C-alpha cells in the first residue's frame, strides 16, 4: 500500500 | 576516526533543538521523529527505554 | 604398447605369447584402435590433445 | 595487491579479487570441475578456467 | 637447430594462427590480449621420449609429435592494448624473412 | 533496450508484527532510490 | 489522496529546461523529486557513437597526414558528438571533405533518421589543399555507459583492424536538479511544487524524459549428460575452406554433428561437392579422430 | 592545466624538452600533428640560404616508464609566433604550462 | 647466438580503477576505493555533483 501511493503519484505520466 | 565522529556526532546534546523537552513512548519512535525531520539528532528529551 | 608393464613387444612376440601369430594380431589392433576412435569411448582421450 | 575499503564487509571477511582468487585456488577449481563432471579431465579443467 | 620465426605454430587453431602474417609477426593495429600470439617462434627438440600409454594414445589418434618446441612470444596474461609498431633485426649476413 | 525486474524474493520475518523482506536482483543504483522512496513514503506517509 | 500532474514546460534553450509539477502533497516533492532525478540521470535512451572506420588508420594511435588532430582526438571528439534517431536502432553514416579548413558534424552524409543537434561540433580539422578525409561513423542506441573495453568479449570477428571501437556515452542527460517550491493552488491547505530543472545535449525532449523516468520507476513496482561437446561446435572450427564451408552450409550443414552423420555417396550427390573437397573433409576430420557416415542416434536432445 | 598555479609551471615545462620551442619567430606556413613548418621573418633570418625552420614533432613512442610520450601542436594554420614560444605541447604540458 | 630478433610494440590503455593511488601536491595520498554512480554522488543545490 505504501509503494501504492507511489505508483498512484505516477498514475499521470507513463 | 570516521566511525567514532558519527557516534560522537550522534550522541551529544546542544542548548536547542527540534523536539527539546518532549517525550517518547521509546527508540523506535524516537528515530522515527529523527528520520522525518520534525525532531533533531541531538536534542534534549526524556524518553521511556527497557 | 608398454602400458603397465616393462618395454613393449614386438607383433610377432605378441603373437608367440598369443599363441596366434603375424599378421592375425595386426588387424586385431586395427579394429581396437578403430572402436576406440569412435566417440562415447574417444570422448575423453580427445580433451587430453591439446 | 593494493588494499582499499569496503566498509560494507562483516569483521569476519575481507574482498578477494575475481581474478586472484581464481589463480590461487587453480588445483581446487580444477579438482571440484572434474569433481561434479563438469570436466572430463584435468587437462580438460584447466583449459576451461583458461 | 635454429630457430624460427615462421607462422608455422604446433598445435594451434585458426583463430590463433589469423593475427599472424605470412611470416609469423603480428599486424599492425591488430588489439591484443593476454594469450595472442604476437610472434610465431619455434625451437627444435627431437625425439620427444614419450611413454607407453601416450605412445597408445598416439596411436588411436594418429597424431605426428613434432620435433619442434612452441616458444613463440605471446601477450602477456592480463594485459590488453593495441600493436603499433614492430621493429625486426637481421643478423649481418642472415637472409630477411617476408615480413621484414 | 528491455528492462531488468527482480527474480529472486523471499520475505523473511521475525514473529507477527516485525518484518525482513529482501529482493535479489536490481540494475544499478535502482536499489538506493527504491530503497529510499518508499521509506520517505512508508514513514513520512 | 490527491495525485500530481505536470503543468508549464519552459524551455530555456536547445540545451535545457525546466518541468514543473504542480500537485504535490506534504513531502512529496522530495520523495518524487530524487527519485525522479536518479532515474534521469541513470537510465535513459541514448545513440552515442560507438564504431568508426576512418581512411588510412589501422589504429587510433596513429597520426594521419593532412589534419593537425592525432587520431585519437578525433575518436574522443567523435564520441562527443550527439545524433538523434527515430525508426533505427542502429545507422552508419559516411563523413567526407577535403581542403583547408575546420571540419564540422554537418558534413557527414544526411540519413533519414538522422538529425545532427550541433552542426557547428568539430570532429577535427584540415591543414592542407588536397586532403581528404572519408570514414563510416557506425551509431547505435542503448543505456548507460558501454566502455570500449568491455565491448570485446563477444568478439566474432572484428577483423576490420581498420575499424576502432569507441566508449558508449549513451545518455541524453547531463545535469539534473530538483528544487520543491511551496505552490498555492487557489483553494487547498498547503501544497508544493516540483521544479526539475534538467540539462540535455538536445537529443532528448523533455517531456518525453520525464515521461520515461516515472514509468521505469513506475515499471519496477510491478513486483511490490553423455556425447562429445564437439558434436555442437560450428563448422567453421573444423577450418575447412571457404568453398567447402559453404557448400556444407548450403546443404543445410552448419555442425559437426551434422557433417558426421552424411555419407560419402549423399555428398557426393550434392550440386557443389568434388573429389578433393571429400577429400580435404576426411582429412580434418580423421585428424580429429572423426569421420564421415558416424552415428550418433539421438539427433538432437535439445 | 593546474588551476590553482604557482608561475613556475611555465618555465619547468619550457626548460624541460618535452616541449617543443621556436627557434625563430615567423609565421606559421603549415602546422600538422606530424610536423609544424615556421617561415622566419627576415630580421632574425640570415642572408644565406633563406630558409624556413621545420620542426618534426615526436609522434607516440615508448618512454622509460612505460608510458607514453607524444607531442601535439598548440598553434594553428597561419598564426604569429615569437621566438622562444611553445609551438608543440608534450605529454602533461598544457600551453606552455606544465599539467601534471 | 641470436639470429633475428622481433620486437613489438603495444600500446595498453588504461583508465582508473580501485587500488589505484592518487595525491595531491600537499603530501596527501589516498587510494581509490569504490568507484560510485553519478546518481549517488552528493550535489548542490544547483544540481552539480561532486
Amino acid at each position: 500500500r505504501a509503494a501504492t501511493i507511489l505508483a498512484e503519484q505516477l498514475e499521470a505520466f507513463v | 576516526q570516521d566511525v567514532v565522529l558519527g557516534l560522537y556526532y550522534m550522541t551529544r546534546d546542544c542548548v536547542n533543538a527540534k523536539g527539546e523537552g518532549m517525550v517518547l513512548t521509546g527508540p523506535k519512535e524516537a528515530e522515527r521523529l529523527y528520520r522525518s525531520g520534525l525532531a533533531s539528532l541531538h536534542a534534549r528529551v526524556k524518553v521511556r527505554i527497557t | 604398447f608398454g602400458i603397465d608393464m616393462n618395454t613393449d613387444y614386438t607383433l610377432e612376440e605378441v603373437g608367440k605369447q598369443f599363441d596366434v601369430t603375424r599378421e592375425r594380431i595386426r588387424q586385431i589392433e586395427a579394429k581396437a584402435l578403430r572402436k576406440l576412435r569412435h566417440p562415447s569411448r574417444s570422448e575423453v582421450l580427445r580433451s587430453f590433445l591439446d | 595487491s593494493v588494499i582499499t575499503v569496503g566498509p560494507y564487509l562483516r569483521l569476519h571477511q575481507c574482498g578477494l579479487p575475481k581474478k586472484m582468487a581464481l589463480e590461487l585456488f587453480k588445483p581446487f577449481i580444477y579438482g571440484k570441475l572434474e569433481l561434479r563432471g563438469l570436466a572430463t579431465t584435468i587437462k580438460a579443467a584447466k583449459k576451461m578456467v583458461e | 637447430g635454429p630457430e624460427e620465426i615462421t607462422a608455422d605454430i604446433p598445435n594451434v587453431g585458426e583463430a590463433a594462427l589469423s593475427k599472424l602474417d605470412e611470416s609469423g609477426i603480428v599486424y599492425i593495429g591488430a588489439e591484443v590480449t593476454g594469450g595472442d600470439i604476437l610472434v610465431g617462434k619455434v625451437t627444435p627438440k627431437g625425439e620427444t621420449q614419450l611413454t607407453p600409454e601416450e605412445k597408445l594414445l598416439r596411436a588411436i589418434f594418429g597424431e605426428k609429435a613434432s620435433d619442434v618446441k612452441d616458444s613463440s612470444l605471446r601477450v602477456p596474461n592480463g594485459v590488453s592494448g593495441t600493436v603499433i609498431d614492430v621493429q625486426v633485426f637481421t643478423r649481418d649476413g642472415v637472409e630477411k624473412d617476408k615480413r621484414a | 533496450t528491455e528492462f531488468l525486474k527482480p527474480r529472486l524474493v523471499d520475505i523473511e520475518q521475525v514473529s507477527s508484527t516485525h518484518a525482513k523482506v529482501t529482493l535479489e536482483p536490481l540494475e544499478r543504483g535502482f536499489g538506493h532510490t527504491l530503497g529510499n522512496a518508499l521509506r520517505r513514503i512508508l514513514l513520512s506517509s | 489522496f490527491l495525485k500530481p500532474r505536470l503543468v508549464d514546460i519552459e524551455q530555456v534553450s536547445s540545451t535545457h529546461a525546466k518541468v514543473t509539477l504542480e500537485p504535490l502533497e506534504r513531502g512529496f516533492g522530495h520523495t518524487l523529486g530524487n527519485a525522479l532525478r536518479r532515474i534521469l540521470l541513470s537510465s535513459m535512451p541514448g545513440c552515442a557513437v560507438t564504431e568508426v572506420e576512418i581512411d588510412g588508420v589501422l589504429h587510433e594511435y596513429s597520426t594521419k597526414e593532412g589534419v593537425q588532430e592525432d587520431i585519437l582526438e578525433i575518436l574522443l571528439n567523435l564520441k562527443g558528438l550527439a545524433v538523434r534517431v527515430q525508426g533505427k536502432d542502429e545507422v552508419i553514416l559516411t563523413l567526407n571533405k577535403s581542403g583547408i579548413g575546420p571540419v564540422t558534424a554537418a558534413d557527414i552524409t544526411h540519413d533519414g533518421d538522422v538529425e545532427i543537434v550541433k552542426p557547428q561540433h568539430v570532429i577535427c580539422h584540415l591543414t592542407d589543399e588536397n586532403a581528404s578525409i572519408s570514414m563510416r561513423i557506425k551509431v547505435q542506441r542503448g543505456r548507460g555507459y558501454v566502455p570500449a573495453s568491455t565491448r570485446i568479449h563477444s568478439e566474432e570477428d572484428e577483423r576490420p583492424i581498420g575499424r576502432l571501437l569507441v566508449d558508449a556515452c549513451y545518455s541524453p542527460v547531463e545535469r539534473i536538479a530538483y528544487n520543491v517550491e511551496a505552490a498555492r493552488v487557489e483553494q487547498r491547505t498547503d501544497l508544493d511544487k516540483l521544479v526539475i530543472e534538467m540539462e540535455t545535449n538536445g537529443t532528448i525532449d523533455p517531456e518525453e524524459a520525464i515521461r520515461r523516468a516515472a514509468t521505469i520507476l513506475a515499471e519496477q513496482l510491478e513486483a511490490f549428460p553423455e556425447f562429445d561437446p564437439i558434436l555442437l561446435r560450428p563448422v567453421d572450427d573444423l577450418e575447412l575452406t571457404v568453398r567447402s564451408a559453404n557448400c556444407l552450409k548450403a546443404e543445410a550443414i552448419h555442425y559437426i554433428g551434422d557433417l558426421v552423420q552424411r555419407t560419402e555417396v549423399e555428398l557426393l550427390k550434392t550440386p557443389n561437392l568434388g573429389k578433393k573437397s571429400l577429400t580435404e573433409i576426411k582429412d580434418v576430420l580423421a585428424s580429429r579422430g572423426l569421420s564421415l557416415g558416424m552415428r550418433l542416434e539421438n539427433w538432437p536432445p535439445a | 592545466k593546474p588551476l590553482v598555479g604557482t608561475g613556475m609551471e611555465r618555465a619547468v615545462a619550457v626548460d624541460s624538452g618535452v616541449t617543443a620551442v621556436a627557434k625563430r619567430g615567423g609565421v606559421v606556413q603549415y602546422v600538422d600533428a606530424s610536423r609544424i613548418v615556421i617561415k622566419v621573418n627576415e630580421d632574425e633570418m640570415y642572408p644565406g640560404e633563406a630558409g624556413i625552420d621545420i620542426y618534426n614533432l615526436t609522434k607516440y613512442t615508448r618512454s622509460n616508464q612505460n608510458t607514453c610520450i607524444n607531442q601535439m601542436p598548440c598553434v594553428s594554420l597561419g598564426e604569429p609566433v615569437e621566438r622562444g614560444d611553445v609551438l608543440a605541447d608534450g605529454p602533461s604540458t598544457d600551453l606552455g604550462e606544465l599539467a601534471l | 647466438g641470436v639470429l633475428k630478433i622481433v620486437k613489438v610494440y603495444l600500446a595498453v590503455k588504461r583508465r582508473i580503477q580501485p587500488g589505484d593511488k592518487m595525491a595531491g601536491r600537499h603530501g596527501n595520498k589516498g587510494v581509490i576505493s569504490k568507484i560510485n554512480p553519478i546518481e549517488d554522488m552528493p550535489y548542490d543545490e544547483n544540481g552539480t555533483p561532486v
